[PDB]
């Protein structure tokens, strides 16, 4: 009934707050909408360094509202030649319900928020994800990561429809990490994204050796 | 329009009420129903369905997810066929597509009782 307006959430540290919209769709009833933090382990955070706010509010039916995200003095403290990871949390309560002999169910949503720390602030549209690096392993690749952001992989194939359509193991590498991942050997590959609006693109890579590029 | 900001994905608006109706014609344990809900991706997506159990069941039932219903009863609890708690559904392209929850009541005999049933979960969508 309560829809959010994004599939992930970036928060630009220059700014204090942000907002994402959500919309009570459901024409005929109220709903609660909770909303919480947690931190990258998804404990449940209450006292920053970022905040939700409100934790609950009533929409209407039909309603349209806002949640607003906040940081605390203490986000200093995180690394600020690098994103740090946040989940941003969405559930809706329901009336009632007064008929006798229901099972009711409640919509809750996770999705990922990202402190980008103002010094890693991006240009719209940006791209940093073709500086992805692929190395050939034993059963599949070690995907190195050497930018500031989490980047999330969620396709690796021979061709692009394999990148697209392929089933894969989504990986989220961490800013500056690299990861393993299991994948027959590709001649040319491709991988497949997640980027800040939420799209999918796709990146040809080169090989030379047990490495490979994005085809420049 | 200023293209939408952000890729998002929204759920039917339709209250999720799974109704067992009157359980005095047929008054059964084995009872099914089930609400059908359908989700509009703008990109495409990977979404993992996972259920929460709100109201703990009286019964055990292994692998399978259930939640307590008050009294003698518990609803074993699927997502598009599944029992087991969890299902993951993919959008290649922009699209809707169906995710249906069913309830199946159980009940022993043992530990019954005649009154109203009332029961909740959440259904988690964690997405990537």
């Amino acid at each position: 009934a309560v829809s959010l307006d994004r599939t992930r959430a970036v928060f630009d540290g220059s700014e204090k707050s942000m907002t994402l919209d959500i919309s009570n769709d459901n024409k005929q009833l109220p709903y609660l909408a909770q909303a919480w933090i947690e931190n990258e382990n998804q404990e449940k955070i209450i006292t920053g360094p970022v905040i939700a706010t409100p934790p609950v509010q009533r929409l209407e039916p039909g309603a349209k509202s806002m949640v607003r995200l906040s940081t605390t003095p203490d986000i200093s403290k995180l690394p600020q030649d690098r994103e740090s990871l946040f989940y941003f949390n969405l559930r809706e309560i329901p009336p009632r319900s007064e008929k006798a002999n229901v099972l009711q169910i409640a919509l809750q949503t996770k999705i990922k928020l990202f402190y980008r720390p103002a010094a890693i602030k991006t240009r719209p549209n940006e791209v940093w994800q073709d500086q992805l690096i692929l190395n050939k392993v034993s059963g599949g690749y070690r995907i190195e990561n050497p930018t500031p952001y989490y980047v999330t992989v969620i396709g690796l194939g021979g061709s692009e429809k394999q990148a697209e359509e392929g089933e894969f193991e989504t990986v989220m590498l961490s800013p500056r990490s690299e990861q393993t991942v299991k994948s027959a050997n590709y001649n040319t590959p491709y991988l497949s994204y997640i980027n800040d609006y939420g799209g999918r693109p796709v990146l040809s890579f080169i090989c030379n050796g047990s490495r490979c590029s994005v085809k420049k | 329009h200023h293209h939408h900001h952000h890729g998002g994905c929204r759920p039917s608006a339709q209250s999720l009420e799974i109704k067992h109706g009157d359980l005095s014609i047929n008054s059964a344990n084995n009872h099914y129903a089930a609400q059908t809900l359908s989700v509009s991706c703008d990109v495409p997506a990977n979404i993992r369905f996972m259920l929460l159990r709100n109201t703990t069941p009286t019964y055990s039932h292994g692998k399978k997810f259930s939640v307590g219903l008050g009294h003698g009863w518990d609803s074993i609890v699927s997502v598009n066929g599944v029992d087991t708690g969890e299902t993951t559904m993919r959008w290649y392209k922009a699209g809707t597509q169906n995710l249906t929850i069913g309830s199946r009541l159980y009940g022993e005999s043992s530990k019954i009782q005649p009154g109203v049933l009332s029961g909740s979960a959440t259904l988690l969508m964690i997405l990537p």
